DNA sequence: CCTTGGCGGTTAAAACGCGGGGGACAGCGCGTACGTGCGTTTAAGCGGTGCTAGAGCTGTCTACGACCAATTGAGCGGCCTCGGCACCGGGATTCTGAT
DNA sequence: ATCAGAATCCCGGTGCCGAGGCCGCTCAATTGGTCGTAGACAGCTCTAGCACCGCTTAAACGCACGTACGCGCTGTCCCCCGCGTTTTAACCGCCAAGG
């Protein structure tokens, strides 16, 4: 489910980040916070695409919803 | 033999520092982004670049929590992260009361 | 296993006729129809004797 | 085209007419159009050209986004701009904290 | 068929004035399109807010000229501005 | 130029009808109220301009509040809006 | 009734908001549910916000509402503190947040 | 001239009171000034332009309301 | 003899594992910056008072803008080419630690 | 320092593929012509922003002085790095027996 998430993927996240020294429940605290972020985002975007009518929520709802939150993000077309 | 630690994990900041590419993989990742909005609604097909999209705006996000979280720890006297540290720095952004 | 199953029915909304695909997701009781033509999508459950015709059934309600 | 006929290179009717379905005002003027033309043409100039440089660093003919992200991120009115931005493709800073080097 | 919308090959001109010796990929020619509508729609969300705490719905360059100057950092700004002003001195001083 | 003080004094006669009020509260009121009208009905703006529908119906602001409000308070406020467009269709 | 406000059964003034709609630049046409359903949602939101100003102003045996007491029950509610995030409240303040490493223990 | 050493050390004591601080450095004060500095700075710019386009030569209540809307920092209380 | 299940094979990122080493944490001891008071000095605040830019507010005439038939070629959908990078082996070099 | 040797950089190489040229369309920019009131502007009026000062007083400033958290140091103990060892997510090729 949520432990789809790898180890390595969150040190890979730290490295792009620049991150060296590791701790040990920085991993299940890591997913919480990517839960309840993409929550917030996959909700408001199920919510354009209901006003939508259809059964496909577009990347152009999901740029959209992005902006609603704040967090506008270039290159898909937005 | 052995290497002395620390190293390789500056090496391989140098070098993640570099491509662009997405980091979590995508199968994964796509099933986790399924399990979730299915809890909102149902029978949703999801379009691929969407989906691209999503884990664009989720690794950004995440690695720049990390960089004021590891700010946070070296303000902190210290080198290692802690949980408690990401608590401080969403705190201060004010995610969660 | 999955079952992806083309239908001779008619979508309900572009009116294009053998165009209604059925998935129908016996693991997790959960029947998806498909339009290949307007690319239109439903979602109802199915139990384990369901067939393309139940489902298809379940949405001519869902609309009227 | 009013374009040429500014002497510029976009659009000016487009503009116009996309004030218009925009629902910005209730009547649009006559040369509000061609200013906004300019300024999206010297903003993109600007953007471009620092764009430009940094394909002169790497080497490189073709842009890549990273070569705009790095070029956002360098220069500090533009950074201050598009703080809120973020690129697919984008990446960071390759930013070290020396006190995080070793010794 | 319907007819779909890009910026590209304008910038695309410009990018080849400023630099002839220069490619580009699409995606990044898509992010500078995604650009110009952002700034486009700040800029016009600034004008209905300058009409409304105006009480005018008229549009002219002057509250153009206000809005990228409340909304750009100052140097940008003033040389943006220039190259508008200078602009609309050359369009209407001819037709 | 008008503010909404005796439709804020009727809605706390409805609540706890013993209360008053001073001024710079009802001003913050108002500020409050003309902050969430200005919200929802520009994002309502943002829907019709990102669904090409040349007019706005109830529909449209439903969806809106939901996507400005969070759960309970959505949840909540479609129940009312929903009872007021019954009640005043049907008189 | 002859308004639509009786006609609605509520305390706004409906045309006000629909000539807001129209004197807005907000769409081209406005139908005639829209307006009644977002001044219930409007009235809704100040019926719920002014039972927690009720609640924080009888905390103090005071009859009228002062602002302390709006960002009191603001930030003792959670659904409305995380919409007014970003919003301060003219004469506000914040909550007494005395940290347990001060007390004289 | 000098206002900006108007502000006080016992204002910023009782600043940080209210904002719940106990123990002050010394090496806080004119830190604090050029932040509050360099806030108000962009500010007043902005507030001042929107009264550029107003052509009043007089700055509105209404004016910074509108102008703290447009950084986000947004104040309720005078109306706007 | 031609189908729906029912098990079978690359490989590569992924989970154990140990050991240890270097980094996190409690103590130690000082110490020197800093709370607190107290008296001394100060400037702010409040209440009048002149008091005037100048905004706040009101007729008016126009020109620029809203809007309507031709026209038309630029902007756009489709096709087609080549050299620009993506990776690959060579080889050279530069960190890094044990020495 | 200092050598051996991992790790990385960097140079032809080729390949392949999409960026870019290109080309024939057609629909919105244009061009021109016709009402019209929004606003640029002139001008009236009274408010309020400004400046100034006298009186009151509470608020800041300087210092006297202890003192106690901040900090450098220390020892220590432990638990992540990392490299090794399987190992399983992920993804293509065969037996069921029922039709
Ligand atoms: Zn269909």
């Amino acid at each position: 489910n949520i432990q789809g998430i790898t180890k390595p993927a969150i040190r890979r996240l730290a490295r792009r980040g620049g991150v060296k020294r590791i701790s040990g429940l920085i991993y299940e605290e890591t997913r919480g916070v990517l839960k309840v972020f993409l929550e917030n985002v996959i909700r408001d975007a199920v919510t354009y695409t209901e006003h939508a009518k259809r059964k496909t929520v577009t990347a152009m709802d999901v740029v959209y919803a992005l902006k609603r939150q704040g967090r506008t993000l270039y290159g898909f077309g937005g | 033999h052995r290497y002395r630690p620390g190293t390789v994990a500056l090496r391989e900041i140098r070098r993640y520092q570099k491509s662009t590419e997405l980091l979590i993989r995508k199968l994964p990742f796509q099933r986790l982004v399924r399990e979730i909005a299915q809890d909102f609604k149902t029978d949703l097909r999801f379009q691929s670049a969407a989906i691209g999209a999503l884990q664009e705006a989720s690794e950004a996000y995440l690695v720049g929590l990390f960089e004021d979280t590891n700010l946070c720890a070296i303000h902190a006297k210290r080198v290692t992260i802690m949980p408690k540290d990401i608590q401080l720095a969403r705190r201060i952004r004010g995610e969660r009361a | 296993i999955k079952q992806k199953l083309e239908t001779q029915f008619t979508c309900l909304f572009c009116n294009h006729d053998n165009s209604v695909v059925c998935t129908l997701d016996k693991k997790n009781s959960i029947g998806l129809l498909e339009c290949k033509k307007c690319n239109l999508s439903f979602q109802a459950p199915i139990n384990s004797l369901s067939q393309p015709i139940d489902i298809y059934s379940d949405w001519i309600d869902a609309c009227e | 085209t009013r374009s040429s006929r500014a002497g510029l290179q976009f659009p000016v009717g487009r503009v116009h007419r996309l004030l218009r379905k925009g629902n910005y005002s209730e009547r649009v003027g006559a040369g509000a159009p061609v200013y906004l033309a300019a300024v999206l043409e010297y903003l993109t100039a600007e953007i471009l050209e620092l764009a430009g440089n940094a394909a002169r660093d790497n080497k490189k003919t073709r842009i890549i986004p990273r070569h705009l992200q790095l070029a956002i991120r360098n220069d500090e009115e533009l950074n201050k701009l598009l703080g809120r931005v973020t690129i697919a493709q984008g990446g960071v800073l390759p930013n070290i904290q020396a006190v995080l080097l070793p010794k | 068929r319907s007819r779909k919308e890009s910026y590209s090959i304008y910038v695309y001109k410009v990018l080849k004035q400023v630099h002839p010796d220069t490619g580009i990929s699409s995606k990044a020619m898509g992010i500078m399109n995604s650009f110009v509508n952002d700034i486009f729609e700040r800029i016009a969300g600034e004008a209905s807010r300058l009409a409304h705490y105006n009480k005018r719905s008229t549009i002219t360059s002057r509250e153009i000229q206000t809005a990228v100057r409340l909304l750009l950092p100052g140097e940008l700004a003033k040389h943006a501005v220039s190259e508008g002003t200078k602009a609309v001195t050359k369009y209407t001083s001819a037709k």
